[PDB]
């Protein structure tokens, strides 16, 4: 339940994330100086992404522990 | 020149050793700026409005 | 090295064609 | 005409690519300091 | 399938694996240019780590630069991309030139670069 909730969080945060293509000078500047809002979005995504990975490991361990007993 | 501008923003922005070239930019690239320009051209009420819309639709059909 | 000249010639044209 | 006569010095995707491949900065420490006078004390401490 | 979307270790090993196996084939340089054309032309909508894949391609070309076809084909792509001067795809040209520049310098006044 929690891992699905964490996975849902990652999707909601990423659905507002956009990747400019590297085909214009304005896009090059985007990559050169990440604007503060862009930096914050990456910080939230990284924090949220860590939660998903932690819960993914626990879910596999919980599945593996339950499978050992079964 | 509205048709020329539509061609520049949508179709071909290249210049028409001293002559201007403007080879440096991809055709049809969009930004907030180009979108605003295209919207004001489309929704501006004037004799040319129809023709401009026509050009837009033409570019659509051509693309398809 | 004829193709080398071609690319170099086109590179110079690019150099000479560079604008804003 | 002037737009024809100028090249943009603003950094572009080539500079971004170079950055991806790994206010002013002091390069003296990276350099080697010598003197033409044979009797001068070595100046690397500078 | 693997180098574009794969993990960094899979990406790295697939690239290095491809060099060790097919780096010495005549079509190898064409493959690199075709990959370069397909992946970095401005008509490509595929989203992938261009920078990471480009680093791989630069690495791959260096490890296969003994094959004369690598630089030959890369310059042919640059030749074809610049033909409009003699429409130019400046982003594609930038990728090709930087790849070609890094490969050639592996082949002092330019040390500032």
């Amino acid at each position: 339940c929690r891992y699905n909730l964490a996975c849902h969080r990652l999707e909601t945060l990423l659905q507002s994330i956009d990747l400019p293509p590297l085909n214009s000078a304005n896009n090059a500047q985007y990559f050169l100086r990440k604007p503060d809002k862009a930096v914050e979005e990456d910080s939230r995504v990284f924090s949220a992404y860590q939660d998903c990975i932690q819960l993914q490991l626990q879910l596999n361990l919980a599945h593996n522990a339950v499978q050992r007993l079964k | 020149i509205g048709l020329k501008l539509i061609d520049i923003l949508l179709r071909n922005c290249a210049a028409s050793l001293n002559s201007p070239l403007l080879f440096g930019r991809l055709n049809g690239l969009s930004s907030d700026s180009t979108i605003d320009i295209l919207y004001q051209l489309g929704t501006t009420q004037d004799p040319g409005t129809k023709d401009r819309i026509q050009a837009l639709l033409k570019w659509v059909s051509d693309s398809a | 090295h004829e193709r080398c000249i071609s690319v170099v010639q086109k590179l110079v044209l690019f150099l000479l064609s560079m604008d804003f | 005409t002037s737009t024809r006569a100028i090249v943009n010095t603003a950094r572009s995707m080539v500079s971004t690519i170079m950055k991806f491949l790994d206010g002013i900065h002091n390069f003296a420490p990276l350099g080697t300091i010598t003197s033409s006078s044979p009797t001068a004390q070595p100046a690397e401490v500078l | 399938h693997l180098c574009i979307s794969g993990t960094p270790k899979i990406r790295l090993h697939t690239g290095l694996l491809l060099v060790q196996l097919c780096g010495g084939e005549r079509w190898w340089g064409q493959f690199l240019s075709n990959v370069l054309q397909e992946l970095y032309n401005s008509e490509q909508l595929l989203i992938f780590p261009q920078d990471r894949v480009f680093m791989l391609l630069s690495c791959i070309g260096q490890r296969s630069l003994s094959n004369s076809g690598v630089l030959e084909s890369l310059l042919n792509l640059l030749d074809n991309l610049l033909s409009p001067l003699q429409v130019l795809d400046i982003p594609m040209i930038s990728w090709v030139v930087m790849l070609v520049s890094r490969l050639l310098d592996y082949v002092n006044q330019w040390s500032f670069i």
